[PDB]
């Protein structure tokens, strides 16, 4: 069965996070690793794969390590031509040009694109205190895309248009992004940092571990946010 | 009168890595490299002390880099397999129908890779079993412990089955009620 | 609890 | 099958304590496969190659004055520091031994009787087990299986005593351990 939707108590509260929200915003504000048609060239531990991908932007890395949920997943893509898309981190990024790390974000390149650069739109409906406030679409060049990629694009949008995350704190108390697959299966991610005075980016991004992918042409996205009072 | 050891290792081509603290031979904790968190040997330790797991991840990366350089420098001299010494004992004097635990001591071996299974009357046992990570030794070989909780009986026959590259064939250490 | 400290690994000279 | 050659590297930082935090020694060692190649002994003050393999490393590291000053100070900032942090649940940890006495199930030798003194589940490992016959200690005939570390912060050991029992004799197994102020005793009434 699909993952049970979250109850209030099941969600992190921004009011219980006393660190700097800017460190969460950082991970989604025009921030991501993207590469097309590449093959891993190394591996640190048996559950990760290393790729030669350069920071087109500010030349901050030429090596990217992505960690997967387990060895089989790494084995699966080790020798495949793939596309990569995910949110990277530097703090506590370690492995034997600059380096950066991430989790999942891997999809087979062969026969996963749209003949002649077309892009697939994906619906995202935003709810604030249980009511749909705005609706929009994110796009992807992949037929089977990682939930991570769509999540990142959704949050990037909301950061700019709803100040989802700001330097210190957020306008919202709780937030989760839910995916609804065309077969009825659903799952969600908590959009707020764990309670405490520090945000562990690496530990947070580990959730993209499973390299979960969905059908871009049929999946639907729901972002459910709440304000502390209403 | 006391020794505290921060022990680390990286093994190729298995890509095995370990970081642990030892106190007079007993493990204080080790870092789970995948979950990136501290795994305390005894639950209570985690309530009396803390540790920043990230420190282990940084060191393990340096350890691998160093291994690579050293491997090349030695003209790729491989490690010589040293088979383990396997022993099985109870943690306390055994008495019928009295809960006890079988301890499988896997000692004096290298490299740090082994397959250990428990057998109850020729069949593999999984319920309630637990094991430790690899522990250091002064001669630089390793130790390891596997545990099997059980209820003594004059019928059952147990086996600690150990496989290691230093062994030509699986080693089965027999254990049965003889008290 | 009180924090157990780590001593950092030294990098061997490069090839 | 998997027959690829293996290559192992170990790094160990051993903090040795004598009289608590009175005298401390840091021994940093690198082991390639089963060969220790280079080390830093705080008693020496600089790195020293143990084998030819480690010469390049001791040379490079000894040229790094910052590394050297920090390693020399580590006996304080790392060793005495960690001892202070863990002393309460390690150095001071104590679990009283469970002691029981019974005759061995072996008993080869007819008009004879080997006694078994089982001492288990204790911590720390330091423990003294002596046998006595009518108040006087037994020097000969005593045999120990040795101290066994169970890997779970617990130890066990068996100390046997060969005897030629005579009705009325009292064989005592005495156990001294940090967990108890006074010695533990279990008597076998022959």
């Amino acid at each position: 069965e699909s993952q049970p939707d979250p109850m209030p108590d099941d969600l992190h509260k921004s009011s219980e996070f006393t660190g700097t929200m800017g460190n969460m915003k950082y991970l989604y504000d025009d921030h991501y690793v993207s590469a097309t048609k590449v093959k891993s060239v190394d591996s640190f531990f048996k559950w990760d794969l290393i790729y030669n991908i350069s920071d087109k932007k500010l030349k901050n890395y030429d090596k990217v390590k992505t960690e997967l949920l387990n060895e089989d997943l790494a084995k699966k893509y080790k020798d495949e031509v793939v596309d990569v898309y995910g949110s990277n981190y530097y703090v506590n990024c370690y492995f034997s040009g600059g380096k950066t790390c991430m989790y999942g974000g891997i999809t087979k390149h062969e026969g996963n694109h749209f003949d002649n650069g077309n892009l697939q739109n994906v619906l995202v409906r935003v709810y604030e205190n249980k009511r749909n406030t705005i609706s929009f679409e994110v796009q992807t060049d992949k037929k089977s895309v990682t939930a991570q990629e769509l999540d990142i694009k959704a949050r990037n949008f909301l950061i700019n248009k709803k100040n989802l995350y700001e330097f210190n704190s957020s306008p919202y108390e709780t937030g989760y992004i839910k995916f609804i697959e065309n077969n009825g299966n659903t799952f969600w991610y908590d959009m707020m940092p764990a309670p405490g005075d520090k945000f562990d980016q690496s530990k947070y991004l580990m959730m993209y571990n499973d390299n979960k992918t969905v059908d871009s042409k049929s999946v639907k996205i729901e972002v459910h946010l709440t304000t502390k009072n209403g | 009168e006391h020794v505290i050891i921060q022990a680390e290792f990286y093994l190729n081509p298995d890509q095995s890595g370990e970081f642990m603290f030892d106190f007079d031979g007993d493990e204080i904790f080790h870092v789970d490299m995948a979950k990136k968190e501290t795994v305390w040997r005894l639950e209570e330790f985690g309530r009396f002390a803390s540790f920043e797991a990230q420190g282990a991840l940084a060191n393990i990366a340096v350890d691998k880099a160093n291994l690579e350089i050293m491997t090349k420098r030695s003209n790729y001299t491989p490690i010589t397999n040293v088979p383990p010494e396997v022993t099985v004992l109870t943690n306390s004097p055994v008495e019928l129908r009295e809960p006890n635990v079988l301890i499988c001591f896997i000692d004096k071996f290298t490299p740090p890779v082994v397959n250990v299974t428990w057998l109850r009357n020729g069949k593999p046992v999984t319920t309630g079993v637990s094991e430790t990570v690899f522990l250091p030794r002064e001669d630089h070989l390793f130790r390891k412990f596997h545990y099997l909780p059980f209820l003594p009986s004059t019928e059952d026959v147990y086996d600690c089955r150990v496989e290691h590259w230093g062994l030509d064939e699986p080693l089965l250490k027999h254990w049965e009620f003889d008290a | 609890g009180e924090l157990i400290g780590t001593l950092n690994a030294a990098k061997v000279p490069a090839d | 099958g998997d027959t690829r050659p293996r290559f192992l590297w170990q790094l160990k930082f051993e903090c040795h304590f004598f009289n608590g935090t009175e005298r401390v020694r840091l021994l940093e060692r690198c082991i390639y496969n089963q060969e220790e190649s280079v080390r830093f002994d705080s008693d020496v003050g600089e790195y020293r190659a143990v084998t030819e393999l480690g010469r390049p490393d001791a040379e490079y590291w000894n040229s790094q004055k910052d590394l050297l000053e920090q390693r020399r100070a580590a006996v304080d900032t790392y060793c005495r520091h960690n001892y202070g942090v863990g002393e309460s649940f390690t150095v001071q940890r104590r679990v009283e031994p469970k002691v029981t006495v019974y005759p061995s199930k072996t008993q080869p030798l007819q008009h004879h009787n080997l006694l078994v003194c089982s001492v288990s589940g204790f911590y720390p490992g330091s423990i003294e087990v002596r046998w006595f016959r009518n108040g006087q200690e037994e020097k000969a005939g005593v045999v120990s299986t040795g101290l066994i570390q169970n890997g779970d912060w617990t130890f066990q050991t068996l100390v046997m005593l060969e005897t030629v029992p005579r009705s009325g004799e009292v064989y005592t197994c005495q156990v001294e351990h940090p967990s108890v102020t006074s010695p533990l005793t279990v008597e076998w009434r022959a």
